[PDB]
């Protein structure tokens, strides 16, 4: 069952291949992969230390956790309290790294800590279980989340309509990846080849990343997630690289279609309207947002509720390199926090609390 | 995105039974209508997004 | 400063507590051999030509019953493999309950006929206790106190260079299983506990290739796999070498811990045994354990090396290496 | 049917749960001595010219300060006074705390703090442990096991009619100190906890008239004197006369006990023993023993007779005479 | 400090005069006691087992929690729930072997399990602190008590009334003792001398028993609690009786008036109103009991709600002889639940449960 | 009625602080107001009933 793409043979020439490119390769060539899935894929099997001194692969804004505004997890938590004051108790749904998100103002978890009801959930269905369990009460789930996470919640938004659903609201936080990349290209980000993110790319299929290849000349390769798929993408990327091709290859082809998805793309455009958006400790991003257009405005518990979040709520602890490892630009362990009062468990940064952080990657896997 | 594949067993509707070897796990094929039995779907968040081929 | 649900996983923050508090505050921690301060899976006492071994284990596992096994069999399990990873023979168990006002007597006799089967099993007798009743909410704790007696005891700091490594089954059957059913996670063939007790696997090994042969032992419980090894490197200051595609892990297991998130090897098992043995005698061990039943799914998973003393480095299935981290505590899935 | 507070009082309530539940589901329980269903302080295992003591004790003492003491000094208070009543010198301790998410880096800290204190008053080494840490709001649980070495072990069935019976302290003085607290009750000279090791006692009148002349032995604990004495009677089969004036009592204990209305005979003692001597050996056993520190205030209370086998008759400081009854279980003021 | 009260001497002396007495008396002397105090006195120091077997010492109806009617408690009970309805909760105070007395309906701890707010407390005073911590609820006190407890109740609500307290109620259940006592002459309980309870005379005094020994001729000793009081009193009845004397003798005179103390007695007076009251198992007794009069009916838990209690609750449960063990008609032992299903700490009847309960002194204690 | 005996050693107002053998506590003197430091009473449930002679 696709074990080829795990096997240790195939790996071993791959490596073979690239290592062979890169003795007769000049300078340096580095690699960007915007997912975290990928990071983990690299880190998890050891990749990097498989790879030539002049190959270097390099972490993005690939953990739509991390990157989630800190100004829109005070302002849920705000809406929480002005409910409670309001007399009525919400219902708040969060993703277990979420939950544990820090802000200068506190977690989704000092709020539990309050007693008030925040539930961790796997997926938005859990939250429309919850919504129909409880009629007596208001359930809202804290949406962020790359594509491949905002088609669920479309489809649940689908689903939530017909059945004429009125306690099933939720913050929209979701952002897209193809605008991201090109802000950090007129940013300076070095990197001459980039590993696209395999299921964003399934939903937004090859199509979705062609406008950034057109406009820049970058070489992308759409990945899947086995050791095999990263180590193909790298050779694949180190050849249009030598060979001064500028195309994308898609290596996922078993799971990516050219067009992608366009149930979700509908699905998605039906209820999400794309929108200027903050990126935690990168700025804010050009039409790299998805906020719900004025028809479903009755699903934003924003729609429901007005708070004035407070001005210059700074982005990161004092020390956290979280911002840099983002862009590619720093490794975790640079930061000096990393390992010593940084930890998953007891974590400074958003990098290291989240999934798909690459801080909390480095960290559980013991980088070397 | 953890993305794990698995081999769809029943499908009913808008709801499936995947199996992730020898784990089971209902999922909702509002992304893949055209699932059906014997598929092999990625899993995000209990919804399937896509079939190998 | 607080006590967290951490400094009680069994990783390395409650190794800091060990290390912070504790055996920083304990100041009389030794009878003769193994003491407190080596952190052991027991403590050995000099007692003539032979040494007794000593260990006491808390149990708090919840839910009390759960596919494959219960807290009884879990009590008896993990002080005879305690004693047994010690090279000793159990002796006798001290059985310690403390019982939450309100429990189901069906609960605490069920609890009691899994203790006794599983105590027989060795056999080992239960020759003393004790039984608390609190009102506190808590249903039930049991301690497991045991002492043993061993000709040749083992520790965790007898790892040689060149030495083989290994383990009697599967990694992550327990605490997997008992995750996949706090999240409600179905099975075709239901992935149950290994609870149970291994001194049979050890005494065949030992009766096989000699105590003088086995260099160190570790019921890989609280933090599993990884942090066993961890333990065996530091205290041995040798380095330890393990290749993925050699541990053994069920299919179930895999799957599950991939949708939980949680690495097989941080988590705890309740019926294996990790060996470190003379190179030359590692497949008379392997083929020895094979031969038990509990222990078919043995597998040698590497080598002790001389680099990188104090760390176990891991040899992925595709050929790359890293580090194999001591979790921080428990999993969270 | 549930499990009640009583149920692990120590009284005849826990009597019950042991005797209907505990050792009627355990069937292997005994390793070549005293063993489980002799209930005794503690179990034997012959172990060559010598016998290994083996015992095990949870504590859940609350508040886990209070005057005179803390669970801490008493959870090696309460071992190694097991292993001393059984006639064995104490050689080692195994630590299990179970702490409550939460609780205050200091309060562990000091609670170990005083368990070293106490353990190198013995001394005695804690030569293995364990810690687990739950959510349960708990504060903390300190289960502690003990092995000792006893050249000639002493049992609760040693009883001979004509035997005298002595106690090395006054009684009452942990159990009512710890009530008074609670309901506020002041003091001129604060009234505190007895909690110690008393393996110094014991080894004092043995050292004095020999092994072979300490016939019973038992440490008041739960449910106090009346329960220690019920116990041994019970079990040696003979019948025990005790006079209610030569039993010491404190007056702040006998003050408090009437106020909060319990006799300070069902209450827990942590720093006395109970002893059945030769009757011709009493008067040196009474004097050695009021030669040691925590032996000054010891006493003959009584003698072991033929009638009212397996009863404790009272003789009341009027002369009268009624049984002195083995409380239910925890006493309520 | 009154050893002689305790002395062993003084008892073996007043055990010979008693013993050298009864050899030369015809029949059997049977002497009651009516105070649960007393019958601990006698068994806790065994003065039965030097008693001669002419000679029988009985216990009658000393004890103020046994004799509460079911229907007052359950009536509180009643009135407790009709609060949490009409959202007034309440603070009800008890004492501590009152808390747990069984009743047909549940008993005060019953109740406490249904979240209900019951407090043990060991005095009035108690409950009175707990009426000035607790100003935004009402706090009630259960009443019951012979008139050694009346005064402390009558006197708290003096300084209750100067205060001007209104959260300070009680559901009285008073009991007066002299009175049981004639109904149980009436009723041919067999007794040729009668120990006096100490406490409630140091109450009422030596004149509050005459009235009895004027209407029937049997002679009365006021005894106090220490060995020899008991002992002494025995004496002095068994005298009395050979000698065909028949008056009162105050033998603790070193604690009682023999007017009493007039102090309590206005003191009581003042708010209390003898009136017609049942005694559990016993049956009514005319002029036995104690209500609040018109004027402090405000004080009264039952003037602030009506609840209607279901008629011909049982007195006590199948089996249970408390009824006769009260008259001094049986022992506990003579019971078959004694020590088996019925013991202090699982109680079938009330009885047992009471800290003056002859059953539970009996039991506690190890009669032979 | 326990009543206990204890020596007053302190008066103030109807508050008094007796001594049962080394364990002193509070007691209202509204019945035994004639109560003086130095007196012994009988106690019951916290209140003074009468004095010793
Ligand atoms: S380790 Fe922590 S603190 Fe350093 S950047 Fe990564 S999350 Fe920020
Ligand atoms: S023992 Fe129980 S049941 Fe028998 S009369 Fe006394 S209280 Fe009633
Ligand atoms: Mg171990
Ligand atoms: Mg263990
Ligand atoms: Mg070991
Ligand atoms: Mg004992
Ligand atoms: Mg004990
Ligand atoms: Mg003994």
């Amino acid at each position: 069952p696709f074990e080829a793409y795990r096997s240790r043979e195939v790996a071993m020439k791959l490596v073979e291949k690239i290592r062979e490119e890169a003795k007769t390769l000049d300078g340096e060539i580095r690699i960007m992969h915007v997912c975290g899935t990928h990071e983990d894929t690299v880190t998890r099997h050891g990749i990097r230390s498989l790879l030539p001194e002049n190959v270097k692969v390099v972490s993005g804004p690939g953990c739509p956790v991390c990157i989630t505004p800190v100004e829109d997890i005070v302002a849920m938590q705000l809406i929480m309290r002005k409910a409670r004051e309001e007399g009525e108790e919400i219902i708040l749904t969060t993703f277990g790294d979420m939950y544990k998100i820090p802000t200068p103002m506190g977690s989704f978890a000092d709020l539990k800590s309050e007693g008030f009801d925040v539930r961790i959930v796997y997926g938005i269905f859990d939250t429309y279980r919850i919504a129909k369990e409880n009629p007596d009460k208001t359930v809202v789930h804290f949406s962020p989340g790359f594509e491949t996470t905002t088609a669920p919640a479309a489809g649940m938004l689908n689903v939530a309509a017909q059945e004429e659903l009125e306690n099933f609201k939720i913050y929209s936080v979701h952002r897209l990846t193809p605008p991201a990349v090109e802000v950090l290209l007129k940013q300076g980000t070095v990197f001459q080849g980039l590993i696209a993110p395999g299921h964003v790319s399934t939903i937004i299929g090859v199509k979705g990343w062609e406008y950034l290849t057109e406009k820049y000349g970058i070489p992308q390769v759409v990945a899947g997630f086995e050791p095999n798929d990263v180590l193909m993408a790298i050779l694949m990327l180190i050849r249009m690289y030598k060979e001064g091709e500028a195309r994308i290859i898609n290596e996922y082809e078993r799971a990516v279609k050219y067009e992608g998805n366009v149930v979700a793309q509908k699905m998605i455009d039906k209820f999400f309207e794309v929108v200027d958006a903050k990126w935690r400790a990168l700025g804010v991003f050009p039409k790299s947002g998805l906020e719900l257009r004025k028809e479903w405005k009755d699903f934003e518990i924003r729609s429901f509720y007005k708070v004035e979040v407070p001005k210059n709520l700074p982005d990161l602890e004092k020390g956290c390199r979280c911002g840099a490892v983002l862009r590619g630009l720093a490794l975790p362990t640079d930061c000096p926090l990393f390992g010593k009062t940084c930890t998953p468990r007891h974590p400074v940064g958003p990098c290291m609390v989240s999934y798909e952080g690459t801080c909390q990657i480095f960290y559980k896997y013991g980088v070397l | 995105c953890l993305a794990v594949p698995g081999k769809v067993i029943e499908v009913n509707g808008p709801v499936a039974v995947v199996d992730f070897g020898g784990v089971k796990r209902e999922v909702r094929l509002d992304l893949m209508p055209d699932t059906k039995p014997g598929d092999w779907v990625i899993v995000h968040t209990g919804f399937a997004i896509e079939k190998l081929d | 400063e607080k006590i967290k649900l951490e400094h009680g996983a069994g990783g390395e923050i409650m190794e800091e507590l060990l290390r912070d508090v504790i055996l920083k505050t304990l100041t009389l921690k030794s009878a003769g051999g193994i003491g407190l301060d080596a952190l052991d899976d027991g403590a050995t006492i000099p007692f003539g030509d032979k040494h007794i071994v000593f260990t006491i284990d808390g149990h708090t596992v919840k839910p009390l019953f759960f596919p494959g096994g219960d807290i009884g069999r879990l009590a008896v399990s993990g002080t005879v493999n305690d004693l047994a990873v010690m090279g000793a023979e159990p002796i006798a168990l001290a059985n310690s309950m403390i019982i939450g006002e309100g429990l189901d007597m069906e609960v605490l006799k069920r609890v009691l006929k899994s203790m006794d089967e599983t105590a027989r099993e060795v056999p080992v007798p239960i020759v003393t206790g004790d039984t608390k009743v609190v009102e506190d909410k808590i249903e039930m704790f049991v301690i497991t106190a045991g002492i043993g007696i061993a000709e040749h005891p083992v520790s965790d700091a007898g790892a040689k260079v060149g030495d083989a490594v290994l383990v009697s089954g599967t990694i992550g059957d327990h605490g997997i299983a008992l995750m996949s059913h706090r999240e409600g996670i179905a099975f075709e063939t239901e992935l149950k506990s290994d609870v149970a007790p291994i001194w049979d696997v050890v005494k065949a090994v030992a009766e096989t290739i000699g105590w003088e042969n086995i260099h160190a032992m570790k019921d890989p419980t609280r933090a599993g796999l990884s942090n066993a090894l961890n333990e065996i490197a530091r205290k041995s200051n040798v380095g330890i070498l393990v290749r993925e595609a050699d541990i053994p892990i069920r299919p179930e297991v895999r799957a599950a811990s991939e949708m939980l998130g949680i690495s097989p090897y941080d988590v705890a098992n309740e019926g294996k045994v990790v060996m470190v043995v003379a190179r030359e005698y590692a497949e008379e061990a392997l083929e020895a354990m094979r031969k038990t039943e509990k222990g078919r799914n043995a597998a040698i998973i590497g080598e002790v090396i001389a680099d990188y003393r104090g760390k176990v480095l891991l040899e992925t299935g595709i050929g790359g290496k890293r580090f194999m981290e001591p979790p921080e505590g428990d999993p969270v899935p």
